[PDB]
Parts: C-alpha cells; sequence; structure tokens
C-alpha cells in the first residue's frame, strides 16, 4: 500500500522549516505490489 | 447473420468478466446492500469494516 | 480425415431447377450442423441455406425463400440441396460448410443461371 500525508503550515519563515508542530492528516491509500527503490521530484 | 436464422445459427453476444490473481488493486465489485441502523438497544451490527 | 466434396453443377437458364449435393465423411450428420455458401464472381460469400443437427429445423437465406429445399440423407453420409425457380442473381460457385474441430470447405461446383 502506498499512502500520502498532508499539512499546510499557513506561517512564514523564509530561512528554513521551523520549529513549530504540526501532525499529518492522510490523503489517499493505493495497493501497488511495486518495490520501488527510488524517486525523483519534477517541476 | 440473416434474421431467418435459427438460434444456434443467430449469433450470442457475450462479454467476459474474468478475474485473474494478481497484486493489482480490486477496483470493481458488486454493490453492498445495508440495512437501517437501530440506536440505544443492545445490538449486533455491521459497519464499514 | 474429414473431406467434402461438391457434385450436381450444370448449366440452367431463367425458371430451371437443379439439385446439389455435397458428400461427407469422417462426421455424422445426425451429430453436426451444416451450412451452404455461394460465392458469385465479384461479390461476398453469403449464406443459402442449413440444417440442424437435429434435422428437425431447416433455414434459408432471405433471398431465396420459397424456392429452395435442403435435404440430408443419413445414410448415404451426402448433403443435398433441391433449387428451384432460378434468377440470373444466382451465379455463384456453392460451397458447402461444417464445422468438425476446423472448418471443410470443399472445392465448389460451378453452378450459372444464364
Amino acid at each position: 500500500y502506498f499512502k500520502i500525508y498532508s499539512k499546510h503550515t499557513p506561517i512564514n519563515l523564509v530561512r528554513d522549516l521551523p520549529q513549530g508542530f504540526s501532525a499529518l492528516e492522510p490523503l489517499v491509500d493505493l495497493p501497488i505490489g511495486i518495490n520501488i527503490t527510488r524517486f525523483q521530484t519534477l517541476l | 447473420f440473416q434474421p431467418t436464422n435459427g438460434v444456434g445459427y443467430q449469433p450470442y453476444r457475450v462479454v467476459v468478466l474474468s478475474f485473474e490473481l494478481l497484486h493489482a488493486p480490486a477496483t470493481v465489485c458488486g454493490p453492498k446492500k445495508s440495512t437501517n441502523l437501530v440506536k440505544n438497544k443492545c445490538v449486533n451490527f455491521n459497519f464499514n469494516g | 480425415q474429414v473431406q467434402l466434396v461438391e457434385s450436381g453443377g450444370g448449366l440452367v437458364q431463367a425458371g430451371g431447377s437443379l439439385r446439389l449435393s455435397c458428400a461427407a465423411s469422417g462426421f455424422p450428420v445426425k451429430n453436426f450442423e451444416m451450412e451452404w455458401y455461394r460465392k458469385a464472381p465479384g461479390k461476398e460469400r453469403e449464406w443459402v441455406a442449413a440444417i440442424q443437427s437435429g434435422g428437425v429445423e431447416t433455414y434459408y437465406a432471405d433471398s431465396v425463400k420459397g424456392r429452395f429445399t435442403i435435404s440430408r440423407d443419413n445414410a448415404k453420409n451426402t448433403v443435398y440441396l433441391q433449387m428451384n425457380s432460378l434468377k440470373p442473381e444466382d451465379t455463384a460457385v456453392y460451397y458447402c460448410f461444417v464445422y468438425v474441430g476446423r472448418s471443410y470447405i470443399g472445392q465448389g461446383t460451378q453452378v450459372t443461371v444464364s
């Protein structure tokens, strides 16, 4: 099963990721049966 | 395929609902009939899972 | 093993009659269904007449109802076709068909109506 969690974090900090607390809520779930070894993001 | 053909000669329309066994999501299933809910009683139940 | 051969053809005029035959071997006619097909020159192959395996029901194409008659013989293993009131549109090479394992098509006999 492949699953994706997400959160939005509406505060502003252009230096780095902040030190606050935010728990991520799931979005979807999908059975694939795939031995994933690597990935690549795209623009 | 003429209309004067017999029932073994006139065709039988075929669809195939094959079920194979692979590591794939079960996407299409049949309907699940659900009864009405009762409250405030000691009752067995069958929820969504 | 299974072989079909066609005989009984000839040259006829408008209004004549003929009786084709399809000798059969390797299968019984009571356990299989047969069809008759024809091939006009320049036209596609079309179904003419058929007998079911029980022999009760016989069927004919839409252009040849009321004029053709198909018959079978159990002992001689020969499939016949009696054709009457002939039009010049019926100029064709006639083939008998059966599905015994694979399809077997005979060599055909030229029948001209003119």
